[PDB]
């Protein structure tokens, strides 16, 4: 595969991340997703301990874009820390989408 | 008793409206034009030589 | 949109053509006749007796 | 190996043969060691006056509690002593007994059966004895909820008909008869040819016919005075009751519209209809928003308890409809979904739903059949119906006749603009007015 | 007991052509 | 038609028994009968059956829940699940030219079944549901009871969920049961409208799955005791077991001849049953309503003998006493020649009658291939069922009254009498 091309893509996709002010407060990626009648199924499949870590941190957020205030340059996330916790859960209920409206049709 | 009248009239145009509809239109125009042809011949009987209309012709052209 | 496609729907708007034709019907006789226009009713046999 | 239709080839067919009385004997024949055999009589609540309005239920609790030739506990002691099982039914158009027993007790069987609709002795004590047992199990069909609102249906769609009024007949009839008209029924009644013999299993009908001769030769064809029994036309009436009871749990209503009588092609494609609209209950498993589309919404705000279509069909006439439970504050939204789907039916019909019903109808059929003793009702209710018993062959044929514009035009016939009949025992303030129901048979967008 | 109830004559105001109990009401319904 | 067909049997080396019948109906049937069971449980799961019983339409790996429903709901099948303390048994039916799309799914939902655990939480109020319609009926209370009162560990665990439960069963012990009770040599399959040769290869998939033995129970102890209710219906019921024999045992057949001699199940509607000696006894000592007839429960590790009465509960002491007296003069000796053959004739007409029906006929069958894996014509049934004598039947009779007794009433019960004082 491409390497110079590949490393290049993974630096700009890096300086996109940063330029995205949502690590600023503390937020993942997948916590910035609008929420659709998908993603709200979605979220109630999650087990307990990630819901909870999920509301907390949109709490801080809210909370710190109250008084228009930065969190501490040390706790920003990482690029490479993130987890994307929500991505199974939400590509199944896609997937079951379409698998409905495919026999809907038909 | 036309039963077999109202029959028909059931089972072509009223079983479903959108022909209910259609026939409404239809009835609307014709009878627009029937009642006001009738209605102002009748005005026109009841009132004979006063209205304009019954005495125009001794002046227009003349 | 590429869900609206299929045997099924092809079928349903099949269906529902006539009652398509019919209100379409409905509108175009109504819209002359608020309008009284003279265009269309001229070729009427005997609503055109209205016009003088 | 065998296709479908090809199987349907292999099921023995059905040998008939009258007797000089008039008498119809028909036979299915098998290797099972066991048989079925019953005489249905086509002899109903709708033959009744209000003088004998209960004589067919009562007779039916004397059938069996002896006879001048076995007295007493005689016939019950033949039957147990033999291990087999005597059973009963009654309607507003047939009658029936039949036994179900092993093939080596064919003989004595037929004996008992033609002895007990020839012979039935009437003493006066056991009459006293059946006025309280009816008294007692009416008040039970008073607590059965589905009972009381069908025969309140019955009631208001046949007005003044001799079809309105029930089996049972009134509790204040049970108590004023006697051994004189339950008899002038008897005798006007039960004879041949209205008689038909059936058996189906391991029965032969070379057999089943000398033995007919043998006891059910005997019975009279001939009216007294030449009274006959005539049958009439019944009126179906457009209208509601309501018996309003807030203390019971849920509401319970039931619709029908008027529908073909028995004899009729087009039953078959309603049928099909009735597949599509289907059935729901609360024990069944899955089907939220993944069943058909009644039962599907039937779990989106949890409406009903449990809904069941039916199509009753007497002669002539027949009632088609819809049965529902549902919660006192969802009466009103059930009905709403249950109106839409009918006139989904009578204008948008896919062959993909019509084609699931005719695949449920198939194997409705078939299933049913499993077993002799519904063999053995089919051969009689047939014989009683159409005059003949149509093989499965001809049923497979008339559904794959049936499409998606012939289902169209046949609920169009039946179903469209038609004046329901509604019939509601419950907690019923929400149920809507005539007019709201009467209304909601249509489509202005149609 | 509920078999003791039965709906009471609407004869007077029925219309003419249902006013029988035995001719089917098919016949009519469609006129009506 | 071609001429009448038999059933073949075959023993894969996994252990697995395959029985197939070439019948020609137009419909076709097949069933998958497992050894699990709610005796199985221990005290740490408990409504794991209950509950599992209820997922064979969830998701598998293999194929979505959406898919398995509307699958079989087009073709116009059916899909089941039939339980007992012993066995669970699904089963499935169809037309002929659909068996190789109804088995996909069948194979999958006991193969590879994914207990989504979110599917599972919405699942559970369900269990509440199922719970009160079968308790509708007191006649399930009464029995569940009984079991729980006359077995120590593992046939008095119920077949319904435990209220406290309903709202803690998890997936993982969905899991664990699965594993440890759906080995291979544990079950086995039968096919009616199928030939034989393709139910081979098409349960060759599965041969990749499962296999060996499972986790084993326990013998079921028996103790003796007492559960009484007390709730506030008119109508007492109650209930009168002693130990009896094992299913499948020479013993067994006379209980079964002695609870027909006592008038076990009606025969004629609407009509006394005087040959009943039961009914006869009671007859004579109240004259009220009353219902009361003889009980028969054969397991592989223990069977139980009694009588069920319901009766008003003023009489509930006559109809009790007058029952078990009864059954003391049978004991003694007293025992007519007629009365023998009259419940045998019963017997075998019962038998046959009830093997007559196509899907009772796959029942029986299934059930007999797990035990021993040997399918036993009813003719040999009847040469079993004859080799009955008089002195066995005394013998059962002493030994049901010579036992301890375990007793289960619900009702008033105030006038109800307790072991022993019976
Ligand atoms: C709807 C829009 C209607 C506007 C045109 C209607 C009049 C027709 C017309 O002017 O000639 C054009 C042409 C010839 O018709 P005509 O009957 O020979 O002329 C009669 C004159 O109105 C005769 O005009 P007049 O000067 O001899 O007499 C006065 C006349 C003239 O007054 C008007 O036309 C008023 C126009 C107001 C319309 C807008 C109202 C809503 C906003 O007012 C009237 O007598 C009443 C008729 C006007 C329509 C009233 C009913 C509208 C509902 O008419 C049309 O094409 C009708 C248009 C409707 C189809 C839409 C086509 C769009 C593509
Ligand atoms: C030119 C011809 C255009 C034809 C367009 C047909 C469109 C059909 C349609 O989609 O909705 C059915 C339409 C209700 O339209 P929608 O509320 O927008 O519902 C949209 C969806 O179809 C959802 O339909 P849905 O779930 O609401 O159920 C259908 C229907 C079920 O019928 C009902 O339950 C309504 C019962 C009371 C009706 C009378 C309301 C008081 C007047 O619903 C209604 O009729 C609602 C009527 C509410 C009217 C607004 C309140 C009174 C002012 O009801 C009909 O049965 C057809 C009426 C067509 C009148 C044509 C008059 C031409 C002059
Ligand atoms: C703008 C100012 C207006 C002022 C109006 C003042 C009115 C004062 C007087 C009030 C009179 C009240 C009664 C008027 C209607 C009486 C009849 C009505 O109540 O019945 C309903 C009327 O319902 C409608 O008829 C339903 C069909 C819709 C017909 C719409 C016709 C529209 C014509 C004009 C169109 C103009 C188009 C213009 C385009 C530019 C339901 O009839 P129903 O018998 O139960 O329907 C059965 C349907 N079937 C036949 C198919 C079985
Ligand atoms: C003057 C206003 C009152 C009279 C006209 C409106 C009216 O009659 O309302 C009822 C009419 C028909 O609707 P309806 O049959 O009652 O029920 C919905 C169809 N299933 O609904 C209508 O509005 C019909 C006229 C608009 C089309
Ligand atoms: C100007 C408007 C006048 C409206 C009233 C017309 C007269 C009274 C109508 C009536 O009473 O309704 C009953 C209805 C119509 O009367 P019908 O039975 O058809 O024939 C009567 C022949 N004397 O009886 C019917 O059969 C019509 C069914 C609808």
């Amino acid at each position: 595969a491409v390497s110079a091309s590949g490393k290049w893509l993974d630096g700009i996709r890096k300086w996109y991340y940063n330029a995205a002010g949502f690590n600023k407060l503390g937020l993942m990626r997948d916590d910035t997703i609008y929420e659709d009648e998908d993603v709200k199924e979605a979220i109630r499949r999650l087990p307990e301990n990630l819901y909870n870590d999920r509301m907390f941190r949109i709490k801080r957020a809210l909370d710190l874009n109250l008084k228009h205030q930065i969190l501490p340059k040390e706790q920003w996330t990482k690029y490479e820390e993130e987890n994307f916790y929500l991505e199974p859960y939400l590509k199944e209920v896609i997937r079951e989408r379409k698998e409905r409206e495919e026999w809907a049709k038909k | 008793a036309a039963a077999t009248l109202t029959s028909k009239l059931y089972s072509l145009l009223f079983r479903r409206t959108s022909t209910f509809a259609l026939t409404i239109i239809v009835g609307v125009m014709f009878f627009e034009r029937a009642f006001d042809q009738g209605a102002d011949a009748i005005y026109d009987h009841i009132n004979e030589g006063k209205l304009w209309k019954h005495i125009k012709h001794k002046y227009e052209n003349k | 949109v590429t869900r609206f496609l299929g045997p099924r729907y092809r079928e349903l708007v099949k269906n529902w053509v006539p009652t398509a034709y019919t209100w379409g019907a409905v509108g175009a006789v109504g819209l002359v006749w608020a309008t009284d226009w003279r265009l269309i009713l001229d070729w009427v046999p005997y609503i055109n007796g209205k016009f003088k | 190996t065998a296709t479908f239709a090809q199987a349907l080839q292999f099921v023995p067919e059905t040998q008939v043969s009258l007797l000089d009385n008039g008498l119809r004997v028909a036979s299915e024949q098998s290797s099972q060691p066991t048989c079925t055999v019953g005489v249905w009589i086509d002899v109903g609540s709708r033959f009744e006056t209000e003088k004998n309005n209960g004589a067919g239920y009562f007779l039916e609790h004397l059938a069996f509690k002896g006879t001048k030739n076995r007295p007493g506990s005689a016939l019950e002691k033949e039957v147990e002593s033999m291990g087999a099982h005597l059973n009963a039914y009654s309607t507003r158009e047939h009658t029936a007994y039949y036994i179900k027993a092993l093939s080596k007790d064919l003989p004595k069987a037929v004996e008992l059966l033609g002895d007990i609709v020839q012979n039935c002795s009437l003493e006066d004590s056991q009459i006293e004895k059946e006025r309280d047992v009816i008294l007692r199990e009416m008040q039970e069909n008073d607590a059965s909820m589905r009972d009381v609102v069908f025969n309140y249906l019955h009631a208001t769609a046949f007005q003044g008909t001799p079809l309105a009024q029930a089996v049972e007949g009134p509790s204040e009839n049970v108590r004023k008869l006697s051994r004189a008209d339950l008899t002038e029924y008897l005798s006007t009644h039960y004879k041949a040819p209205r008689m038909v013999l059936a058996a189906a299993g391991g029965v032969e009908h070379q057999q089943l016919l000398d033995l007919a001769q043998k006891h059910l030769g005997g019975i009279p064809w001939t009216y007294a005075e030449d009274a006959v029994p005539t049958l009439t036309p019944c009126r179906f009436t457009g209208s509601e009751i309501r018996h309003r009871d807030d203390a019971l749990p849920f509401a319970h209503v039931a619709i029908a519209v008027e529908g073909p009588g028995w004899a009729s092609p087009d039953n078959v494609a309603l049928q099909v209809a009735n597949a599509i609209i289907g059935h729901y209950d609360c024990t069944y498993g899955g089907g939220v928003h993944l069943s058909s589309p009644l039962a599907s919404g039937a779990v989106a705000n949890k409406l009903c308890q449990s809904f069941q279509t039916f199509s009753i069909c007497y002669a002539e006439t027949g009632l088609l409809g819809a049965h529902f439970v549902c919660d006192r504050m969802k009466i009103d939204d059930m009905m709403f979904v249950l109106q839409g789907q009918w006139m989904r039916l009578c204008t948008s019909a896919t062959e993909s739903e019509v084609a699931r019903g005719k695949n449920i109808l198939r194997n409705a059929l078939v299933s049913h059949l499993d077993g002799t003793t519904p063999v053995c009702e089919d051969i009689g209710r047939s014989l009683l119906t159409y005059g003949r018993r149509i093989p499965l062959a001809e049923w497979e044929s008339r559904i794959a006749e049936v499409d998606a514009s012939v289902v169209r035009e046949i609920c169009s016939k039946y179903i469209y603009d038609q004046c329901p009949a509604v019939a509601g025992y419950g907690p019923i303030e929400q149920l809507p007015d005539y007019n709201r129901i009467r209304s909601g048979m249509f489509w202005l967008r149609f | 007991s509920h078999t003791d109830i039965k709906v009471p004559d609407f004869s007077e105001y029925r219309r003419l052509e249902v006013l029988d109990s035995t001719k089917s009401s098919r016949e009519s319904s469609e006129a009506r | 038609p071609p001429q009448p067909q038999d059933l073949e049997f075959t023993k894969l080396p996994n252990g697995l028994v395959i029985a197939s019948l070439e019948n020609y109906s137009p419909v076709s049937r097949i069933g998958l009968f497992i050894k699990a069971g709610s005796r199985y449980e221990d005290f740490s799961n408990l409504g794991t059956t209950h509950l599992l019983r209820l997922t064979s339409s969830l998701t598998t790996k293999g194929a979505s829940s959406f898919k398995i429903t509307r699958g079989i709901e087009a073709v116009g099948g059916k899909l089941s699940v039939t339980a007992t303390r012993e066995n669970m048994a699904y089963t499935v039916e169809c037309l002929r030219g659909d068996v190789d799309i109804l088995m996909e799914f069948l194979l999958n939902v006991t193969t590879a079944p994914e207990f989504r655990r979110w599917e599972v939480a919405d699942l559970q109020p369900q269990l509440k549901i199922d719970k009160a319609v079968a308790f509708q009926n007191p006649q399930t209370h009464v029995i569940e009871n009984l079991h729980a009162a006359a077995y120590r560990n593992a046939l008095a665990n119920p077949l319904y969920c435990p209220d406290y439960r309903i709202g803690k069963v998890t997936s993982e012990e969905l899991h664990y049961f699965v594993q440890n009770h759906f080995t291979s040599a544990r079950m086995a399959l039968i096919g009616l409208g199928v030939s034989h040769p393709v139910l081979k290869q098409v349960a060759e998939q599965f041969l990749n799955m499962r296999g060996g033995l499972g986790l084993s129970g326990a013998k079921a102890n028996y103790r003796g005791g007492e559960i009484r209710e007390q709730n506030g219906d008119s109508l007492v019921h109650a209930a009168f077991v002693a130990e009896s024999a094992v299913a499948g045992s020479a013993e067994a057949n006379a209980f079964s001849v002695l609870q027909h001699v006592l008038g076990a199940g009606p025969h004629v509607k609407r009509g006394s049953n005087t040959t009943s000696h039961l009914h006869q006894a009671v007859a004579k000592a109240t004259q009220q309503p009353f219902d009361v007839s003889a009980f028969n429960a054969s397991y592989s590790d223990s069977g139980l003998f009694g009588i069920y009465t319901i009766s008003q509960a003023t009489a509930a002491g006559d109809v009790i006493k007058a029952a078990y007296n009864q059954v003391k003069t049978i004991a003694q000796g007293n025992l007519s020649n007629t009365d023998v053959q009259a419940a045998k004739n019963k017997l075998k007409a019962g038998y046959l009658m009830s093997v007559e029906s196509s899907e009772c006929f796959l029942e029986e069958v299934g059930s007999q291939a797990l035990v021993a894996g040997s399918y036993m014509p009813p003719s040999t049934v009847l040469q079993q069922i004859d080799s009955v004598a008089n002195a066995d039947i005394i013998n059962a009779a002493k030994k049901f009254v010579s036992g301890q007794k375990s007793m289960a009433a619900s009702g008033n019960l105030g006038h109800t009498p307790f072991v022993d004082e019976l």
